[PDB]
């Protein structure tokens, strides 16, 4: 390409489509019309140059009245781009390709009495618009209206060989341009064209002619063609100007007060229209989008527009359920009907408007065009003939059309259905051949892709063959009108009976498709054949379809016996001729107690069915004779079955005699007196099924010998002699009673049919038993369905996505929205930095000795004390004043100073606090029922730390609970995942609330069988806790299902001191201090249920069986303690190191887990220390032993916590006396 | 299993439910058999059967009630054991194909007594309104009569339980503690309550993931009405019921006769296709109305293919020029193709003029050919290698020129289409006689010859030094020319070569290496002939061959206008040939002759006595100028200027470069008329003549032209079907423009009267307007 905006085209002068037709006049300059496309998707636009248009160019007002007219979207049509350029000038508009007067030949089924009026009335409340914009005189031609899938007018400025509408006004007033006049026009002007142009349209030629502007100045013309629309159009013909033609007074000389609001409405939805019918200018999809939406909309809207004009009660829509639940609201697709056209019209109701929509409805931009669709059939209540033709022709060209959803031939068998719904006379003569050739075609559209269930429109069109039966009644219904005049009654019966006779042909392919359908196998379409047997009556054709169907109920006792046990109770509808067939059926009864229960159930509808109707006595006496011996089973069903012999016997002595032969009541009078008698013949069939198992046990067994001591009685006698000794102890094996002494030879036949249920299978001390039936699996196939859903591969994310597509995704979205976040967030939010685990090597190996005594609050013991781990530890603890410590680890290493580095005031008595992993928060409770953390603020200065102030970050109030609860111990944890606290109350209640939101997440109650909590411990994942229980039992429980997991016991069943998770020892294993007496701590592993190292005080080995894990053991144990002062003690352990503070000789332990016998005591007595050694007396079991052979003064230690300086460990220690001291 | 949010159409099959457990009222025998009683007496005086109940489940829609989904029904145990199944069931409605608007419906129906089993219903929703379908999880529901529900308490710690199907953050302990948890589940049996009129039950239907649901998707493709609509309602129009087929005439027949009178091309209306479709009987009566007729109406269904093709052998035969309309690609009816055949059986001379109009056809005679290949192929599999194509193969193998025609033919479609090169072999096959092979191989050599010729192309030297180079080569090749025995010539099939002369031959100076050289024939006379290499000539020759053409149809008016029609064709794909003709220059002719007049007084001087009036030499150069106007006009001939056109001595305008054409020029689109300034103005000293002689000329041309133009027309679609140089999708807007610049649509001649007013405004600018004048120096200044 040399150059930019030009074209190929001689008469193009930019970039467009092909070429395109044109049009000149006398009256005014040639035009060109052109296209512009976007790769096959073209606008009509009109050919104009710039390049040769500079010379002039006074498009400005002519660009005003563009952007004025077009800006507004009425029903008129509006131009889409009025543009010039540096090349082409060229004008453009929407794509229409329909003309007013062509569409009016083209669409002789879419032109209507109603409709005419109705686009001509959109035409007059557009033209007094722009009478009442200020604006008019726009030439009006029969090219100007355009039309739609939508079937709407829409008018254009230009109207561009036709008839040209003139303008009496400048035509008269002409002389020599009259005397070089300017650009003039009136509304006058545009009232006579438009009232030609009018005309035009409604007799479908105009008046245009030389002869007849002649004549309009001859002042006379001709009338010949209603009165006040001859009068109202001749007022705007005779005279523009001077008759006064007023647009606007004729818009309120509308004749119509229904069809002006009718209209009016419709102008709304006219709006609604434009809303859908709105370099770049608009968007592609925007159109889909438009049309989608307005369909949708257009329903939604339906409901209530519906309600305006012309209603019903009931509908198939929601707002139609509403008002179908007053007339109270199996499964059949049924409404409101058209009851002869609306009583022939009563309410004069004809609207086109639904053809209209249901026109544009053809489309489809989404799922929701099958509502469309459906809404466009619910449209099709209005009953009209010709109308109904269109609307019936549309459905299956839907059918047709989309091969995408399968969800298309059920709107398409819906709107079918409503078609089946009309209930009209053929109004002409071809609705016969022309429904012939629909069914064909109905037939050509069955065959389709694989996989695709046809069979509800195949039960469907079977249940519509009786409206089939009907069409050849409208067909009669033809003849008939057809025989109303003279000398062709005759021919019209001779013609119907002809065509009927060509319509057994059709009838004959139908039962073929039927056949068809019946033989396919997609047992769907089987169950399909209950409704075709239903509405079989229209069908008067042999009993070769039967057979068929009695092939296929043996093809189905082969292998979908199941289903035809369904297929046969649905088959005892055959009310047919020819009883000999139901012999057959009797013998299909016998074949039908093959195998399945079901089959045995529906038997006996099949049985009641008969019962109600009989054929022969004495067959069906003989029949029964055997049935009701065969009904004795204790089956829930065999019972029904049985009560119709009682019926049976009511259609009589010599029968009364043959029946009380074999009757097994000897107190039987009547029918009351027969249910007595049910009532004294009940049994259990229990055994009666392990019978069966022996049976068939006896069918695997070798029933070869036939030694002793084929007719009827001969099955019988073989069936006894099978089995001696195995049926005796059998016979053991069961009741065993005077009841049970029935025979019950019917189990004889039932066997050998459960023998030939075992010969649809493979061949049929003692090897693995055989099952009777086998589970489905439906779990990991589920997974591998997963799988191959994964190989299709749609989306998800476990963390936050990007803001997906705007759709009804949105609801998923909402989803996304209706989950609660930011867990994460809460944790960088506030309460300063976060800082991190810094660990030290085992500090057991080191002498230990105290550096510093500190006591600051001599009047109290702390009920709590913590350590902020770090380069610089953050000493703390608090006071049963309720006050709260802390003090710097370095400045009391270096510089000795003591005293409280910070001090916060509780106001009330503290119960505990710990440290927030990974953070310099500290958290508290108070036993006043204060819950609430403190953010710590320090600052780095001359090569060193100090702090600054102490402030709580979040307060929650534990008296909230409503009972008045103190918190007993409180326990906090921060996951990557999420963090969280967890307490026990005054009751011992574990509660954990969440860190994030400072709101409980759930309550967690342990039995009151346990007395009160031993201790408080979290499990590794912390997904379980770990609690001691005051009754001396250990309780683990789950949190995950909310439950508790197990409870453990042990020694001598005393108080737990405290539990905890070790760290060497791992998840698999807890350390309890509590239980036996003598015991120290007792360590003992989850899963393996025993305990594998239990640190004991004393001098000798403790029994092995006072040791062993105590379970069986109940509530019903009394507690036991002790008051002794070796019994209160706290210990901690960290890093393969389990320290305790022995309150017995009143000073430091330590246990090495790495070595029990390394383990040894920091601080002890003067003279002389403890030897301690370990031993095991059982492969899974352990036990350490403690052998024993004074400036330091101070009180039972209360708290105790490990540290490290960052330069060599220590430990720290806060006594009952209110005293601290440190020990490197 | 895994969770993860999967929509509607991302989701894939169809739902299934497994259900178990449920709620014994023990009002009755656990079973909900009879409604137990000491008072029994009324239960024999009720009638009260003792049912087993059994279960149903079926899906009430969308809450439009509707019906979608399928009933189904288990076997029968004890419901005295209380029925607990966990018993998998299923219906064939996909996810993709689920509405989120649906509803579950269940009925359990028992088996109670004679003609009697009980019936119970209920009701639930199937997806959640968080779209996640019943959570792909499992449950528990209540229901009563009428108007009752599902809630979550223990239902909620079971959910819980399906919140450990749900994947929460879960560890292999917790999977153990999960077997103690089948302990806990199992504890879970401890419920209990009492209710009635409404009852419970437990069941699961827990999946690996959590669905999603929303609507289908669509496709819009090619605001607006669209084609296939008007197919729906006119073929809804199209029913034509009672059988009986009148035979009436009226005045309208006249009119209706008109309408079928329109060019092939048209496509029309629906109105006018059923009065063509009534019009059958005067549509079997009128020749012209065949093809119109067949046009007129769409054979898809046996049904209207039975009338069609039973009227096909029935109607009179249609003409052969008309005939050429319903041969294109347009229909490829098997009746037509076959029925057009046996009127194609007749092969004249034309034929052979209409043979490039026939390798179109070839081009286009492939449709569904996988199965005739397959048929071939059948018979290929014995022996290793080493349809109107049946008249076309018996057209060749009857005269061996044409057979030399069509594989000359072939050798241009070679390249195109890789079948045709395997066609050639059967081509050779579909001829018996060897006779024209051996003169074919000959013939085959020239490829050879113009390997050479590239060969000679291939080195870069001096003008002087390619010019002796390509005499020694012509020395070389006049040795092989004497060597080798005598071939077909390539301007006429009948004509023979004898051998060539070497210092007779020339050499072109152009950029495109031509070669011309003067051959002795076996007539024993010299001729001239140009060939060239390295280039597609098919556009030229097409067009040519369209010249020769319309030169028929000029002389079919019994009119020549002298034009002569140069022979062009194309033996390789790169390579062609044409036959020589006396042309110089136009820039030459005008530098060194200094006008056209002495150019022409050259050859043949001719002063008259009276007016110094020249002859028939400048009576054929007005003739030809006239008729290269016309053939410009209609053609529409793009790329020729003063370097495309030539002159010839013998009294004929020379006209090159057709590659452009169909409304393509290389600068802006200029008018139709190809006539310059200067034979504007020597037609324009003797316009009182020579300008109404040329008028009468034109105007002769136009009418006889737009009389025949119709089978010109449809032979144009059908090389258009095939395909094209320099155009492509051209083609719809090519033949349009063919029938605008024909003015089909117009019955009056006055058109060319504008254009031969548009030649006396080129002489003079009628300055309209100031960007006019500037368009007429426009105009001018490109020339």
């Amino acid at each position: 390409q040399a150059s930019p905006s030009i074209a190929i085209f001689s008469y193009i002068d930019v970039l467009e489509e092909v070429h395109y037709v044109s049009q000149l006049n006398s009256s005014r300059f040639l035009k060109t019309c052109k296209a512009l496309d976007p790769n096959g998707e073209i606008v009509i636009k009109v050919f104009i140059k710039p390049k040769d248009q500079y010379s002039l160019r006074p498009f400005l007002q002519r660009i005003r009245a563009q952007s004025f007219k077009l800006g507004q979207l009425p029903h008129v049509l509006n131009y889409s781009k009025l543009i010039e350029t540096n090349r082409a000038g060229y004008m453009i508009r929407q794509h229409l390709k329909n003309n007013l007067y062509d569409r009016l030949s083209l669409r002789p089924y879419l032109q209507d009495i109603e409709l005419k009026f109705i686009a001509f009335q959109l035409l007059n409340a557009l033209k007094d618009i722009h009478n009442l914009n200020i604006v008019h005189g726009d030439i009006k031609t029969e090219n100007i209206l355009v039309t739609s899938w939508n079937w709407c007018i829409l008018t254009d400025f230009a109207a561009f060989t036709c008839y040209l509408a003139p303008e009496r006004f400048n035509s008269k007033l002409y002389q020599d341009g009259k005397s070089n006049n300017g650009r003039l026009t009136k509304e006058m002007d545009i009232f006579s064209l438009g009232c030609v142009i009018a005309e035009i349209f409604a007799e479908g030629r105009p008046i245009f002619n030389l002869s007849q502007l002649f004549k309009y100045k001859s002042n006379s013309y001709d009338v010949n063609r209603s009165t006040d629309l001859r009068n109202l159009v001749l007022d705007m013909i005779q005279l523009d100007p001077s008759k006064r033609l007023s647009c606007d007074e004729l818009l309120n000389k509308y004749r119509g007060i229904f069809f002006p609001d009718y209209f009016y409405t419709f102008i709304y939805d006219y709006f609604r229209n434009l809303v859908t019918m709105t370099n770049t200018c608009t968007n592609s999809t925007l159109e889909d989008n438009v049309k989608l939406l307005d369909e949708t909309t257009e329903k939604i809207y339906r409901d209530f527009s519906q309600i305006c004009h012309c209603l019903d009660f009931p509908l198939i829509k929601d707002g139609g359920e509403i008002g179908s639940d007053p007339p109270i609201l199996l499964v059949l697709q049924q409404f409101t009907k058209v009851s002869e056209k609306i009583k022939s019209v009563k309410e004069e109701c004809a609207l086109l408007f639904i053809s209209y929509l249901s026109h544009s409805i053809r489309s489809i931009v989404s799922t929701a065009t099958k509502l469309k669709n459906l809404e466009l059939l619910a449209v099709f209540a209005q009953f009209v003939s010709d109308e109904n033709k269109i609307d019936r022709v549309v459905p299956y060209f839907v059918c047709c059309f989309e091969d995408s959803d399968q969800d298309v031939q059920a709107l398409s068998l819906l709107t079918l259905i409503q078609v089946l719904t009309s209930v009209r006379k053929l109004n002409q003569l071809n609705e016969n051949i022309f429904v012939d050739y629909l069914l064909p075609r109905l037939k050509r559209l069955l065959i389709s892709n694989r996989q695709n269930t046809n069979y509800l429109r195949i039960v469907f069109a079977n249940c519509l063959s009786d409206l089939a039966i009907i069409i050849n009644r409208f067909q009669e219904f033809t003849f008939a009108q057809h025989c109303n005049d003279n000398s062709s009654t005759k021919y019209s019966a001779k013609l119907i009976q002809s065509v009927e006779d060509l319509t057994v042909s059709f009838l004959t392919d139908n039962d073929t498709y039927v056949k068809m359908a019946l033989l396919q196998n997609r047992e769907r379409t089987n169950d399909i054949i209950l409704s075709h047997l239903i509405t079989y009556l229209n069908d008067k054709d042999p009993a070769l379809r039967v057979s068929l169907i009695q092939t296929i109920s043996g093809i189905s006792i082969l292998l979908g016996t199941v289903t035809l046990e369904q297929y046969i109770l649905p088959l005892l509808i055959q009310t047919i001729t020819d009883s000999e067939e139901l012999v057959v059926i009797s013998v299909l009864q016998s074949l039908k107690s093959l195998f399945k229960t079901g089959l045995i159930r529906k038997k006996y509808y099949i049985d009641i069915s008969k019962t109600t109707s009989p054929l022969l006595l004495h067959p069906n006496n003989w029949i029964r004779q055997f049935t009701l011996m065969i009904i004795i089973e204790i089956i829930n069903k065999l019972s029904k079955a049985e009560v119709y012999c009682i019926l049976y016997p009511i259609i009589v002595e010599f029968n009364f005699k043959s029946m009380i032969s074999c009757c097994k009541q000897p107190v039987s009078r009547s029918v009351y007196n027969l249910l007595c008698s049910w009532s004294v013949r009940a049994s259990k069939s229990l055994f009666w099924k392990k019978i069966i198992t022996n049976h068939v046990d006896s069918f695997g067994n070798n029933r070869i010998e036939f030694i002793t001591k084929s007719t009827v009685y001969s099955h019988d006698n073989k069936e006894i002699p099978l089995t001696a000794e195995d049926r005796n102890w059998i016979d053991k094996f069961h009741i065993i009673g005077l009841t049970e002494k029935d025979i019950w030879k019917i189990v004889a036949l039932r066997g050998y049919v459960i023998r030939t249920a075992r010969v649809m299978a493979a061949n049929p001390n003692l090897k693995n038993v055989f099952v009777q039936l086998e589970p489905t699996s439906y779990h990991m196939h589920s997974p591998n369905h997963g799988l191959k859903d994964n190989a299709n591969v749609k989306p998800e994310r476990k963390v936050v996505v990007s803001n997906s597509y705007e759709g009804d995704v949105e609801s998923i979205e909402k989803f996304l929205s209706t989950f609660k976040i930011l867990p994460p967030l809460r944790d960088y939010k506030e309460f300063g930095p976060i800082q991190e685990i810094v660990r030290s090597p085992n500090m057991g190996n080191l002498r230990g000795k105290l550096i510093a005594t500190l006591m600051e609050n001599e009047p109290n013991s702390i009920t709590s004390s913590a350590v902020s781990p770090g380069e610089t530890p953050y000493l703390i603890t608090g006071s049963d004043q309720g006050v709260i410590k802390i003090w710097n680890l370095k400045e009391i290493i270096v510089g000795e100073v003591y005293s409280s580095s910070l001090t916060y005031d509780c106001s009330s008595t503290v119960t505990q606090i710990t440290m927030i992993p990974n953070f310099d928060a500290f958290a508290v409770s108070s036993k006043d029922g204060q819950i609430i953390v403190l953010k710590v603020n320090h600052y780095q200065q001359e090569s060193e730390v100090k702090f600054l102030n102490c402030e709580c970050i979040r307060k929650i109030n534990l008296k909230n609970f409503g009972k008045n609860e103190y918190a007993v111990r409180m326990r906090a944890f921060v996951n990557e995942e999420k963090s969280l606290l967890v307490a026990l109350t005054n009751l011992s209640r574990v509660i954990i609330f969440d860190i994030r939101t400072l709101e409980r997440l759930q309550i967690i109650e342990n039995s009151p069988r346990h007395g009160a909590v031993s201790s408080i411990c979290i499990d590794e994942e912390c997904c379980v806790l770990i609690l001691g229980t005051t009754r001396g039992i250990i309780d683990i429980w789950d949190i995950r299902f909310n439950v508790l997991i197990r409870s453990w016991s042990f020694g001598d069943h005393a108080p737990i001191t405290h539990v905890e998770v070790c760290q060497f020892y791992g998840k698999n294993s807890v350390i309890v201090v509590g239980g036996s007496s003598k015991t120290f701590l007792t360590i003992w592993n989850f899963v393996k249920g025993h305990c594998q190292y239990a640190f004991i005080n004393s001098d000798e080995q403790p029994s092995m069986e006072h040791f062993l894990p105590i379970e069986k053991g109940l509530e019903e144990l009394n507690f036991c303690g002790i008051r002794s002062l070796n019994a209160l003690s706290t210990i901690s352990v960290s890093n393969d190191k389990i320290l305790l503070t022995d309150e017995a000789t009143s000073s430091i332990v330590m246990f090495s887990l790495n070595e029990l016998s390394s383990s040894k005591a920091v601080i002890s007595p003067s003279r002389f220390s403890d030897v301690f050694i370990p031993t095991q007396v059982t492969a899974n079991l352990t036990m350490l032993l403690r052998k024993m052979k004074s400036l330091y003064h101070h009180d039972i230690i209360n708290s105790i916590s490990t540290c490290e300086v960052d330069e060599t460990p220590l430990l720290v220690a806060c006594d009952n006396s209110g005293l601290i001291g440190i020990f490197q | 299993n895994n969770i993860t949010f999967c929509v509607s159409q991302d989701l894939d099959v169809p739902l299934k439910v497994k259900i178990k457990s449920l709620e014994g009222h023990k009002p009755l025998l656990k079973p909900s058999q009879k409604i137990l009683n000491p008072e029994l007496m009324l239960i024999g005086s009720n009638v009260f059967p003792s049912s087993d109940l059994i279960v149903s489940l079926q899906v009430f829609d969308k809450e439009r009630n509707r019906n979608l989904t399928l009933p189904i029904y288990t076997p029968y145990i004890p419901f005295r054991n209380s029925r607990t199944w966990d018993y998998w069931l299923t219906l064939p409605i996909r996810i993709k194909q689920l509405t989120f608007s649906s509803h579950l419906r269940i009925i359990l129906w028992e088996y109670n007594g004679s003609k009697q089993i009980p019936f119970f219903n209920l009701e639930t929703s199937i997806f959640n309104l968080k779209d996640c379908t019943l959570k792909r999880g499992f449950e528990s529901l209540k229901f009563r009569y009428d108007v009752i529900d599902h809630c979550e308490v223990v239902t909620d710690n079971k959910d819980q339980e399906n919140l450990n199907k749900y994947f929460q953050g879960e560890f292999t302990r917790l999977p153990w503690l999960d077997e103690i948890t089948i302990s806990k589940l199992r504890k879970q049996r401890e419920n209990r309550t009492w209710p009635q009129g409404t009852f419970v039950l437990n069941l699961e239907f827990p999946m690996l993931e959590l669905p999603v649901v929303f609507i289908e998707r669509e496709i819009m493709n090619t605001n607006d009405p669209i084609e296939e609509k008007y197919r729906r309602l006119e073929r809804a129009s199209k029913n034509a019921n009672l059988d009986k087929q009148v035979k009436p005439d009226i005045k309208k027949r006249d009119y209706l006769n008109k309408i079928i009178n329109y060019p092939p091309g048209t496509k029309l209306t629906a109105h006018e296709k059923g009065s063509i479709w009534k019009y059958r009987y005067y549509l079997m009566n009128n020749k012209k109305a065949l093809t119109k007729l067949l046009q007129s109406t769409n054979l898809r269904e046996e049904s209207e293919r039975v009338e069609v093709l039973e009227l096909m052998d029935s109607w009179a035969e249609i003409d052969i020029d008309d005939a050429l309309e319903l041969l294109g690609s347009t229909f490829k009816n098997l009746s037509v193709r076959s029925y057009a055949v046996n009127r194609l059986k007749k092969a004249s001379d034309k034929e052979l003029e209409l043979y490039l109009l026939q390798l179109v056809e070839a081009v286009c005679f492939e449709n569904l050919s996988t199965f005739s290949d397959k048929s071939n192929s059948e018979f290929t599999i014995v022996d290793a290698v080493s349809p109107l194509a049946e008249f076309l193969i018996r057209r060749a193998l009857v005269n061996p020129r044409l057979g030399s025609f069509f594989y000359w033919y072939l050798k241009s479609e070679s390249e195109d289409k890789p079948y045709l090169d395997q066609i050639l072999s059967s081509f050779w096959s579909r001829l018996d006689k060897k006779s024209r092979n051996i003169l074919n191989d000959q013939v085959r050599l020239i490829n050879v010859l113009r390997e050479c010729c590239e060969t000679i192309k291939r080195l870069k030297d001096t003008t002087a030094k390619k010019m002796e180079l390509l005499v020694h080569l012509l020395e070389t090749k006049v040795r092989p020319l004497v060597k080798v025995r005598p071939i077909a010539l390539p301007l006429d099939p009948d004509v023979l070569i004898c051998d060539v002369c070497p210092e007779t031959s020339k050499v072109f100076k152009s950029s495109l290496s031509p070669l011309k050289i003067t051959f002795k024939t076996t007539l024993n006379q010299p001729y001239h002939l140009m060939f060239k290499v390295g280039d597609d000539l098919r556009q030229d020759q097409l067009v040519v061959q369209i010249i020769s053409l319309m030169n028929e149809l000029l002389k079919n008016e019994n009119v020549d206008l002298k034009l002569t029609p140069y022979k062009i064709l194309a033996t390789g794909p790169q390579e062609g040939a044409i036959e020589f003709i006396p042309n110089d220059t136009l820039a030459s002719i005008l530098s060194k002759y200094h006008g056209i007049l002495g150019y022409l007084k050259l050859h043949y001087p001719d002063e008259n006595a009276t007016l110094g009036v020249q002859g028939w030499v400048l009576d054929n150069f007005v003739k030809s100028c006239a008729g290269y106007c016309v053939i410009t006009y209609i053609l529409g001939v793009g790329d020729r200027h003063l370097d495309n056109l030539l002159v010839t001595p013998d009294g004929h305008f020379f006209h090159a470069d057709f590659g452009y054409i169909l409304g393509q020029d290389p600068k802006p689109f200029p008018p139709l008329m190809k006539l310059p300034p200067q034979i504007i103005e020597a037609f324009g000293g003797a316009e009182s003549s020579n300008y109404d002689k040329f008028r009468s000329y034109c105007f002769v041309a136009y009418s006889i032209l737009r009389r025949n133009a119709g089978l010109i027309l449809n032979l144009f679609e059908l090389m258009k079907t095939s395909n094209i140089p320099d155009i492509r999708i051209d083609p719809n807007g090519a033949i349009l423009r063919v029938r605008e610049r024909f003015n089909l649509n117009m019955s009056e001649e006055d058109a060319t009267v504008h254009f031969q007013n548009l030649i006396n405004d080129s002489v003079n600018a009628l300055l309209p307007i100031v960007i006019d004048h500037l368009h007429n120096l426009a105009q001018y200044w490109r020339t």
